């Protein structure tokens, strides 16, 4: 997995697409949002999209989402 | 001229001896003015002057000399790019050096030179200037004083494209461009051009150091003739024909061929044989203006060890599982391919690749190596919202912690009313399924008056271990068992809350704030969850459910069941998914068992940007009924309720919201693209207009007893609202402003009009 684009500055590289993933809390007294199980639920996305690692964009935790209290939402690039 | 004696002025790192010789006149000789400009320019010729002038005395020949000066040092100011020894090393090449009698009319010389070498890195023009500093004797100190500044391009144009227009291959920092210059090149390749060839590349430029054009010339047409597959196939020509596989009107590609190449090169691996050679020939045809391309293929067991490098974090142990053949067996090249991906699915690792090497002294046997290549993460948020108030959170995870597989997850919350901490130890495919171990210990503090209800105070524990099991990658089903313990106190006089202590069998004072209550309970949770959604993310398509589902197993002090349903689906409308409608159902009934009352702590509540969005949180449902009670802290010209120095004598009806054990939610959104954002970003902005339903009842309310007090029972009261919602992406984190109008409401119901909340990591 990759954080920034200066990583990869002068590389040959297929962009797939846009990859996604997230962790759930329906309440306050629920399972708290797993950013790291959201990382892994982008690369498995990825991984279906069929690529090694992914270029992470922005890990950020969700106020509304319409089925649950607090979501953990990780978008990302698939690159071959 | 006779000379009888010749004398030499001015000479001190030149002894006598050199010059004495090193001139064409000497002492006895008979000189001419010829013999003049031959002894100054053989003497000016010694390198060694900085002046000369040899001329006659009566009877003496007199040189009139001044020495070079000879260097001492050769100091340097404003090179910050060129090494200083670097720099030093040119100069001693030019003939400059510590020792050496400078040249003060090569200085100039000196200059353009040392400007000429800086060209070695973007500083195509800079200015080099000479301080020649006298010193001792006569020695001299030549300091060197650096103007360098730092390469600019604009223009990159191609000549000798017909097949493309220049801007159509524009379609697709610059100090140093190769890699680029191949991918320009596949452009050509890619498109059935076999004999494209790069001729030349310029790099011409303007007169100061920053202005560059690049021009790149081309010599640009072929297709494909055919596929022709020769040698030792191993009987498999059955399948390589389906490789080498082509569609008429193929313009050729040297990448898709090798492409083909490794296909057969994968298949014949999957057979067993671990050096399977490919190699092809194209026959070129100017005639036909077509390449042939002729493939040689030359076909050429047991695994001693499969080992593992790189794990300098994970021990040697845990990834002893994550493929699909064993060590001291049967090779399978295919068996490598299915657990190849299994390494990179765990996100332990960054990069991972696989090598297969000959064991020592063995003519079948093959060691097969995987090489692996961080674990901690530390995430941290910082909210404000209209729920949580100024919301923290955080966490540290160790996915490979002192190598056990397991990944410790150590998070802490704290709202403006409950804090919850929380260490999880998490095995996301334990299985052979994908089944999980949500291993859980935690600490609540839940403080009911903050969070906008009536006041009472829970302190809890526990741990839950619960075990994962899907079944369809759209249906996940979940099962475990949590132990907790709450220990409330601080409880305001209420009927409702006080209905429920004497379920319990616990009896305490009415009109006294000092109260508290201790459970241990065991209970087996359930839940099932169904998702058919589009994206996880702004979803535009399909549909999610989830099931919720407590049950307190015998032993637990606290008897009772609860059970949520929540429903989340979403329908386009166009084509482009720009236009969605969604729909948005909760419920949620709990209730007690051995005649006994489910817990005041453990019911629903609705109202807030969570549900029914209009609304205060949680104010939705019953409210309390409040009995004459003596406050601690009494202060006049200060509100209580129902405080009996207040002059309270009977029950009073209020406005704080107390939740209920039946709840049922329900919204009608309708999406649609925000208003004056460009396509470009309007990705990461939602529009919503929605229409939300709502309510709360208690079905354990005495309605009977409580005539002059509302039917706490009644789920006929309905309360509306309808609004507009906006969501971004902003910079700051993600957000949502909630402005709705609860066009419904019913008695005591709190108005918050505005609502939102923001995060960051």
């Amino acid at each position: 997995i990759y954080t920034n684009a200066e990583e990869l500055v002068g590389k040959p590289f297929r962009d797939l697409g846009e990859v996604s993933g997230d962790s759930c809390q329906a309440s306050n007294q629920d399972s708290p949002p797993s950013i790291p199980t959201a990382r892994k639920r982008m690369q498995i996305n990825a991984s279906k999209m069929k690529a090694n690692a992914v270029l992470l964009h922005s890990c950020e935790v969700t106020s509304g989402t319409p089925g649950c209290y607090r979501q953990a939402v990780c978008i990302g690039s698939a690159l071959n | 001229f006779v000379v009888k004696d010749i004398h030499f002025e001015g000479l001190q790192r030149v002894a006598v001896g050199a010059a004495l010789l090193s001139m064409p006149v000497r002492t006895g000789d008979t000189v001419n003015d010829e013999d003049i400009s031959n002894t100054i320019r053989a003497l000016f010729a010694t390198g060694n002057f900085e002046d000369v002038r040899v001329l006659r005395d009566g009877d003496t020949l007199l040189v009139q000399v001044k020495e070079r000066p000879t260097i001492a040092s050769i100091t340097f100011s404003g090179n910050k790019s060129v090494k200083d020894d670097m720099l030093k090393q040119n100069l001693e090449a030019s003939g400059v050096r510590v020792g050496e009698s400078l040249d003060r009319t090569t200085i100039a010389d000196i200059e353009k030179g040392l400007e000429d070498f800086y060209y070695s890195v973007g500083k195509y023009s800079a200015s080099v200037k000479a301080v020649v500093t006298p010193l001792p004797r006569n020695r001299v100190d030549l300091k060197l004083v650096f103007q360098e500044g730092v390469a600019e391009i604009q223009q990159i144009n191609i000549v000798g494209n017909h097949a493309f227009t220049t801007d159509e291959l524009i379609s697709h920092q610059k100090q140093k461009l190769a890699g680029d210059l191949e991918t320009l090149r596949s452009y050509y390749l890619d498109r059935g051009y076999a004999r494209f060839n790069i001729d030349s590349t310029q790099v011409s430029l303007t007169p100061d150091k920053k202005g560059i054009y690049v021009t790149v010339n081309i010599t640009e047409q072929y297709k494909l003739s055919g596929v022709e597959v020769s040698g030792n196939l191993a009987g498999h020509s059955a399948e390589i024909e389906q490789l080498t596989k082509i569609e008429p009107g193929e313009l050729y590609n040297g990448t898709k061929v090798t492409k083909m190449e490794d296909d057969i090169k994968k298949l014949l691996g999957r057979y067993g044989y671990a050096y399977p050679r490919v190699q092809s020939m194209p026959e070129i045809n100017d005639a036909d203006k077509t390449v042939k391309l002729r493939v040689n293929v030359d076909a050429g067991f047991y695994v001693r060890k499969i080992r593992f490098e790189g794990n300098d974090t994970s021990k040697d142990a845990v990834l002893r599982r994550e493929m699909r053949q064993m060590e001291g067996a049967w090779l399978g090249s295919d068996l490598v391919d299915q657990g190849k991906e299994r390494l990179n699915r765990l996100g332990f690792f960054e990069t991972v690749d696989t090598d297969t090497q000959r064991v020592p002294g063995s003519p079948d046997q093959v060691d097969v190596v995987y090489k692996v290549k961080n674990t901690g993460s530390f995430n941290f948020g910082i909210g404000y919202g209209t729920e949580s108030g100024v919301s923290f959170q955080a966490g540290v995870q160790q996915d490979n912690w002192l190598g056990t597989g397991y990944a410790v997850g150590i998070n802490g919350t704290k709202n403006d009313y409950q804090t919850y901490a929380e260490l999880s130890v998490t095995n996301p495919y334990f299985t052979v399924d994908g089944v999980s171990l949500g291993g859980r210990l935690f600490y609540n503090d839940f403080q009911a008056d903050d969070a906008d209800l009536s006041d009472y105070t829970n302190k809890s524990y526990g741990t839950d271990v619960t075990l994962g099991f899907p079944i369809n990658e759209y249906n996940s089903l979940r099962a475990g068992l949590g132990y907790v313990h709450n220990s409330l106190s601080n409880m305001q006089p209420q009927v409702a809350m006080w209905r429920y202590l004497y379920s319990m069998g616990e009896h305490p004072s009415t009109s006294d704030q000092d109260n508290s209550f201790k459970t241990d309970d065991f209970t087996f949770n359930y839940g099932w969850t169904y998702n058919k959604l589009d994206r996880g993310y702004f979803p535009t398509d399909g549909s999610r459910v989830n099931l919720t589902g407590k049950v307190t197993i015998p032993g637990s002090d606290n008897e009772y069941y609860k059970v949520t349903l929540d429903t989340a689906t979403y329908v386009p409308i166009d084509d482009d998914h720009k236009w969605v409608v969604l729909g948005r159902t909760r419920w949620g009934y709990g209730d007690g068992l051995g005649g006994k009352e489910m817990p005041f702590y453990e019911n629903f509540y609705a109202g807030g940007s969570s549900t029914v969005r209009g609304f205060q949180s949680n104010t939705i449902g019953p409210k309390a009924v409040y009995f004459p009670h003596q406050a601690s802290n009494y202060d006049p010209d200060y509100d209580y309720e129902c405080a009996t120095q207040d002059g309270a004598k009977d029950l009073c009806k209020s406005d704080d919201a107390v939740g209920g054990n039946a709840m049922a939610v329900a919204s009608l959104e309708f999406i649609t693209p925000t208003p004056f954002i460009s396509d470009k970003y309007a990705n990461s902005v939602r529009t919503s207009f929605f229409w939300d339903m709502g309510t709360v009842w208690d079905t354990n309310w005495d309605s009977s007893q409580y005539s002059g007090y509302p039917d706490y029972s009644d789920p006929s009261n309905i309360r509306m609202s309808a609004g507009i919602a906006l969501q971004w992406m902003s910079p700051l984190g993600p957000l949502v402003f909630s402005y709705a109008q609860p066009f419904k409401k019913y008695d005591g119901d709190k108005a918050e009009q505005f609502q939102f909340n923001i995060g960051k990591t």
